[PDB]
DNA sequence: GGGGGGGGGGGGGGGGGGGGGTTTGGGGGGGGGG
DNA sequence: CCCCCCCCCCACCCCCCCCCCCCCCCCCCCCCC
């Protein structure tokens, strides 16, 4: 099959010379050996494998040469135009110029050194008249081009649907959301075959999605002896590279009206693997390339990535200022009016009690009563403030759900077991909005959190319990739109009193129309709308990231029992039992006593003490007393 | 002047590797490991000065078993074998071949050194395996990379499922179509080295050999899907999974739902673009090729069996963290013992219902009992379907109760469960099996579970001015299915409330109680103690039932008394029922039947 | 099996069968050239009554009430059609490999 | 009497030709509302 | 408690392969030294 040919305005000999000149000369001299040769000494020490080339370095080198009065033939345009070939040129230049190691390596421990040394010895035995390898085999590093900064096409972040066929071969940059990521798998750069009948190994480089394996020994050792020896693949000696695929999709906002969102395959190789995860919003530089399916399949060979997204001294800045529990509680959602006792309890759920051996240490609160009053925003704010938090609703989060299951990926054919929200909330806190509406499986799921700190599986031959140690924050908004504000909650709420008895505290709150409290609430709301800042004075609202310092710091200040608290909490239980000597389900029980103990331990954590304080017990009892008096309405 | 056997690609002499391993396989003392690791202060001559792997090889020879389990860290203790640990981790197939052959060689060496009467022919026939383990850090499944591809690795994970056993040809068998001569070929790297001409020179016909499939010799292979645990994931995205190949008697060493370690060589293989072609896809499949697996006596038992407080001693141990409630704990202890069985129907089960308020600790007692029992289940009854609890639909899969076959089934919220689901539990309590008949599915599904129900009075509180039937609202004959029924109530009393609060608050002070010994003792009792009934028990059984029958009772109470008396007779390893067992069974029933 | 050659009406007979339907490789007539072109003589060839039945692990023996394991069983001759679906049976015979034909 | 050369058979290599490679309806099980 | 709903499950080029032909090698037989 004969081919025609044409002359073109390029020369890879001249550009190879330019590339090695750049490599052996350039440094970032505006910041005042060469950057690239020093980096290649790091490669030679086996301390580095990711060789990054900046197009800005190439541009600075071109400008330096042009300033010195010689044309650099705009290597930036060439690499932005036919990027894939210049990977080969850059790697050949490196292989022709990389300096020897400085740090010791124990060089014989690499199989490639032993096998190529043996081939060299055999070739010297031949060479006494009695390439050595394909270079990709010996090439340990991975080479990537990094785009131009703003100052050019590689710099511009294209949406996926702007990637047209004319860009094929160019080092473009794309922008979107990763909708799927592959597990890592190895791919052969060079296959190494042993030869059974002579021991002289032979090599095949692979440069496509498929190949055909070798059979007969092509080496002169066999071929000259006309000895038709058989070849066997060795994974020990074959060079593999890490491979991974990711599907990028344009952002949902970029989709024109009525169009389907367009998507693309990104292939990533070498050390750059597992730089991406699903749900990431990211800019990725790569070579936009065809693949064998006249319509070609197409993908992006990734090259560079831009994701869109001490303390133990710094906590002292808030500790030294004092009254930090009261202030931090007042910092919980300062845009929400009042209810400071509720906020003070919700903080203790993040701080937590003691678990011991078992003794169960999580702390749980239920909000109950009329809808609105910024409650859903408070639960969302808790999910924002708290570390290891998650927000749900009794019917929401309706994908993987709050309740766990065995599952397929029905878009493909494999099966997997995966956890629901209660497992993500493990070692943390789960917020249940619309708590009144959750079903029997959901209710038994939160039962299993409270009764085993797990969620169970009994399906498709798999019996397993997944770990779910987590605090519950919950919102039981009533039936029929409004509570009847003189009745027991069970005349207003769907949920069984059995479930409610497991919570450490319950706050019934009613949306009472009352001119005076209406005006106090309305003054707060209107002031927040008017002033745009400081939702109240003297609250000292701490910002989320700064208070996470103290929440994490407080969480680890585990207490030890004091005999004073042991007596005092026994007395506190007996005092509340006198009130229990009866008109609602807020009775004193061992679980309320445990709630007081855990709330007290969380207060001991917050006051940074080892000895738990009778003050902690009395304040824990105060929150329980306010809770019961709230429940009594 | 001589050839050298070299591990290919490594310059390791195999002969030197062999000697370096042999001199550790014999003459190694387990004290050397305590010199290598922590707990060096606890060297003890009578357990550490033995030639430890010769102790293993001799016990292994007496049992005649092929496997030597080998903790990899032991190689680093012995001076001549430290390098061989690194050789193993980096070149495991060859070093393991060496270790296998050396174990077989040492079995021969021991019988010929001792010039023993044990069969040399047995040792020569037997294949021998080393199973190396505890290689190093259990690096994550997500973290494996191309450098690992020939190394030994160790992974923690969850088994999703397994294949059936798969036959793998180890030797081919070729028979001549002309002259009926036969020859054997070992399979080399998955390739049949077929003879092109017949072996016999007096025949020597080409292409005359044919493969006699069922006279070939086969090893066993099994493939298992091992998942990254949901505990270790970055929780915003899925767990991974990896296929593993497991071989010979390591087949079926684990099952779906097992969390395990697997130690093996990491491996990779190409996969064909089309089976009609040699063409291969560029990215290889990967799997781990396993060499070891792990999950996640009577003298002591006899010493405890002589104690006089043993009834209370075992009763406290089930839940010392909860208030002592020792009639409940004693009843549960009898439920853990169980009765006996007779095949001519009846079963040696025991069934209990915890009534009382929702405001009490009975759920926590159920939680501990579910931990204590070997093979129980826990669930709850509100909204519990008659088929979901039992078995559900193509194939039928077992539900919670059937999965609790041979163990305690804890069910909370039992008072809220619908009469349909109770109607299924009728034949559990009466026959301990489920008599299904649906479209395509007819079966008597055996499910021998000792139910431990937890139930409540209807509404927020028990009414003390009413009997338990009028409170619980479940009908009387349903309560008569259970052996014991209990009230645990939240009623205010400053004495009980002080002592309970003290009992609970004492938990934070302190640094047979432990469940491990309790469940061992219950297990040994189940294996060893099967009480027969004496006439001194018969007389009180007949009398006591006739008493409560004219208190008004049924033979289900008498059968309950029999099963409880047999359970009581498993205490003190008594193994014979007598009057006192019946008296306590009857007496605890008198606490219940008052209603 | 018994076959007749397409280009001469000689007959091969008593051809032992592998797991594939198996045909003769050489014609018995030295005056004939043939390899692999045949017609089966049905009336001369010999057949066995054959019936595959699949079994699964017994309900009481499954270790924890999980999915049972399965096996394919072959009945031939007078043993065919004695078993039935849902029946619980003891078999004796040979454990064998079967290739992908 | 042994070794070379001539002639015929048998085997192996190389080339050429050929064939293969998702919607709709129905029953039964399971769960929810009047 | 009974009935209805709704959910599930199922029915043109390139490679391998085979056939045909031609040459080369190896053995046997006969002649020459
Ligand atoms: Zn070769
Ligand atoms: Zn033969
Ligand atoms: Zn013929």
């Amino acid at each position: 099959a004969a081919l025609p040919s044409i002359q073109l305005p390029v020369d890879y000999n001249n550009l190879f010379n330019e590339i090695t000149d750049f490599l052996v000369t350039f440094k970032q001299d505006t910041l005042s050996g060469p950057k690239y040769m020093a980096m290649l000494q790091k490669v030679a020490n086996r301390e580095l494998n990711s060789v990054i080339i900046d197009l800005d370095d190439i541009l600075q080198y071109q400008n330096e040469k042009f300033l010195q009065g010689t044309q650099a033939d705009d290597l930036v345009s060439a690499i932005q135009q036919n990027a894939n070939h210049f990977t080969e040129l850059f790697c050949r230049a490196i292989d022709n110029n990389m300096p020897l190691p400085t740090k010791e390596i124990d060089y014989k421990d690499d199989v490639l050194d032993v096998i190529l040394n043996q081939r060299r010895l055999r070739n010297e035995r031949m060479l006494s008249d009695r390439e050595l390898f394909p270079p990709n085999l010996t090439r340990r590093y991975f080479l990537y081009f990094k785009p131009l900064s703003q100052n050019a096409i590689s710099s511009k972040p294209l949406s996926v649907r702007q990637i047209k066929g004319d860009f094929l071969g160019q080092l473009i940059t794309v922008r979107g959301i990763i909708t799927r990521v592959s597990d890592v798998k190895p791919a052969v750069e060079v296959i190494a075959y042993t030869c059974d009948q002579c021991g002289y190994e032979v090599f095949q480089e692979v440069n496509s999605r498929t190949f055909t394996p070798l059979s007969e020994c092509t080496s002169e050792e066999c071929s000259q002896n006309q000895t038709k020896g058989q070849l066997f693949m060795s994974t020990r000696a074959s060079k593999f590279s890490a491979f991974q695929e990711c599907k990028i999709q344009e952002l949902s906002q970029q989709v024109p009206v009525g169009h389907i969102p367009r998507s693309l395959n990104i292939h990533v190789n070498g050390t750059l693997v597992r730089s991406l995860s699903p749900g990431d919003i990211v800019d990725v530089t790569g070579i936009f390339l065809p693949a064998p399916y006249l319509l070609t399949e197409t993908y992006l060979e990734a090259q560079f990535v831009r994701q869109h997204k001490d303390v133990e001294e710094r906590v002292m800045e808030l500790i030294t200022s004092g009254d930090v529990y009261n202030r931090l509680a007042k910092s919980i959602a300062p845009e929400i009016y009042g209810n400071l006792d509720v906020k003070k309890a919700l903080l203790l759920l993040l701080v937590g009690g003691v678990d011991k051996r078992k003794i169960r240490g999580d702390i749980n609160v239920c909000l109950m009563g009329d809808p609105g009053v910024a409650k859903s925003q408070l639960l969302k704010a808790i999910c924002k403030i708290s570390p290891r938090g998650v927000y749900t609703t009794g019917k929401g989060s309706s994908g993987v759900g709050l309740t766990a299951a065995v599952m397929k990926d029905p878009v493909t054919d494999e099966m997997i077991l995966e956890g629901g929200a209660l497992v993500l909330a493990d070692n943390g806190i789960c917020c249940i909005d619309e708590f009144d509406k959750m079903d029997e499986s959901d209710r038994t799921a939160i039962h299993e959190v409270m009764e085993q700190q797990t969620i169970s599986i009994s399906k498709a031959g798999i019996n397993t319990t997944l770990n779910a140690r987590t605090s519950i924050l919950a919102a039981a908004n009533p039936l029929y739109g409004r509570y009847n504000p003189r009745l027991s909650p069970l005349d207003n709420i769907n949920l069984p009193a059995a479930l409610l008895s497991r919570f450490d505290i319950l706050f019934l709150m009613l949306d009472i129309p009352s001119r005076d409290d209406d005006e106090k609430l309305a003054e707060h709301v209107t002031y927040v709308h008017m002033h745009n800042k400081q939702p109240d004075l003297d609250f000292t609202p701490v910002e989320p990231s700064k208070m996470r310092e103290y929440i994490a710091y407080a969480k680890t200040k585990r207490p030890v029992m004091s005999e004073a608290v042991n007596d005092y909490v026994v007395q506190a239980y007996i005092r509340l039992r006198q009130d229990s000597k009866r008109f609602s389900f807020g009775q004193a029980t061992p679980r309320t006593l445990l709630g007081i103990i855990r709330l007290s331990q969380a207060l001991a954590k917050l006051r940074l003490a080892d000895m738990v304080d009778i003050d902690d017990v009395e304040e824990a009892l105060r929150l329980v007393r306010v809770s019961k008096e709230s429940l009594y309405q | 002047s001589e050839p050298l056997r070299i591990i290919w690609g490594t310059n390791v002499s195999i002969q030197e590797c062999t000697t370096n391993f042999r001199n550790f396989l014999m003459s190694f003392k387990y004290k050397f490991r305590k010199i290598l690791d922590e707990r060096e202060e606890f060297i003890n001559n009578t357990t550490d000065e033995e030639l430890y792997y010769i102790k293993q090889l001799n016990e292994m020879r007496e049992l005649g078993t092929s496997n030597l389990n080998l903790d990899a860290r032991n190689l680093l203790a012995y001076k001549q074998t430290e390098d061989l640990y690194h050789q193993l981790l980096n070149y495991p197939q060859e070093v393991i071949s060496i270790m296998d052959q050396t174990i077989k060689d040492c079995m021969v060496s021991l019988i010929v050194d001792n010039n023993l009467d044990y069969d040399l022919d047995e040792i020569e026939t037997k294949f021998y395996k080393v199973r190396p383990y505890n290689v190093g850090s259990c690096k994550g499944m997500r973290e494996l990379n191309p450098n690992d591809i020939d190394k030994l690795i160790n992974l923690k994970g969850l088994v999703l499922r397994s294949t059936p056993v798969i036959p793998d040809m180890k030797v081919a068998f070729f028979k001549c179509n002309v002259c009926d001569h036969t020859m054997a070929v070992e399979i080399d790297r998955g390739v049949i080295q077929e003879p092109a001409r017949c072996e016999r020179i007096d025949c020597n016909e080409p292409n005359s050999m044919s493969l006699i499939h069922n006279r070939c010799s086969f090893a066993d292979k099994q493939v298992i899907k091992l998942q990254e645990t949901p505990d270790f994931v970055p929780d915003g995205q899925t767990p991974h999974s990896i296929s593993l190949c497991v071989y010979d008697e390591l087949v079926d060493s684990c099952r779906a739902g097992d969390r395990i370690e697997v130690t093996g060589t990491f491996r990779s293989i190409p996969i064909r673009a089309n089976s009609r072609q040699r063409v291969l896809k560029s990215l290889y499949k990967t799997y781990v090729d396993v060499v070891h697996v792990k999950k996640v006596d009577l003298a002591k038992i006899r010493e405890v069996a002589a104690r006089e407080d043993l009834y209370s001693l075992l009763a406290r141990s089930i839940a010392p963290s909860i208030y002592e409630l020792e009639d409940v704990k004693k009843g549960i202890l009898l439920q853990l013992f169980g009765g006996t069985n007779k095949t001519f129907r009846y079963r040696g089960d025991i069934n209990i219902l915890l009534c009382g308020d929702p405001s009490t600790s009975k759920s926590q007692i159920l939680q501990y009992v579910h931990k204590i029992t070997p093979r129980g289940v826990y669930t709850s009854g509100k909204g519990s379907s008659a088929v979901g609890l039992t078995a559900y639909i193509l194939v039928l899969e077992s539900g919670a109760l059937v999965l609790s076959d041979g163990g305690v089934c804890c069910i909370d919220e039992f008072d809220k469960m619908s009469d349909s689901t109770r109607s299924v539990l009728h034949e559990v309590m009466e026959q301990q099996t489920i008599s299904i008949a649906k479209a395509g599915i007819i079966t008597t599904l055996n499910a021998r579970s000792s139910i431990l129900a937890s139930a409540n009075p209807i509404g927020s509180r028990y009414n003390p001015n009413l009997p338990v039937t009028e409170n619980i609202d479940l009908p009387p004959p349903l309560l008569s299915r259970f052996d014991l029924v209990y009230l645990v109530l939240d009623k205010v009393d400053e004495k009980n409330d002080r002592e309970l609060a003290k009992h609970l608050t004492n938990l934070y002070l302190e640094d047979v109680l432990p469940v491990e010994f309790l469940t061992m003792y219950i297990s040994y009792a189940k294996e060893h103690i099967h009480p027969i009934i004496t006439e001194a028990a018969k007389t009180e059984l007949v009398r006591a039932y006739v008493g409560m029958r004219k208190m008004t009772a049924t033979t289900r109470q008498l059968e309950s008394m029999i099963r409880l008396a047999e359970a009581h007779a498993k205490m003190k390893l008594k193994n014979v029922v007598e009057l006192e067992d019946v008296q306590e069974a009857v007496r605890l029933i008198r606490s219940a039947i008052k209603d | 099996a018994s076959f007749t050659c397409d280009m001469c009406r000689a007959i091969v007979d008593n051809v032992e069968q592998s797991f594939k339907y198996t045909e003769p490789t050489f014609c018995p007539n030295p005056s004939c050239e043939n390899r692999a072109f045949w017609t089966l003589n049905v009336t001369r060839s010999r057949f066995l009554d054959w019936q595959k039945v699949r079994i699964q692990e017994n309900a009481n023996e499954i270790p924890t009430g999980s999915m049972p394991r399965t096996l394919d069983v072959i009945l031939r001759g007078d043993s065919v059609e004695r078993a039935k679906p849902g029946d619980r049976c003891k078999f004796t015979g040979v454990e064998i490999v079967v290739p992908d034909v």
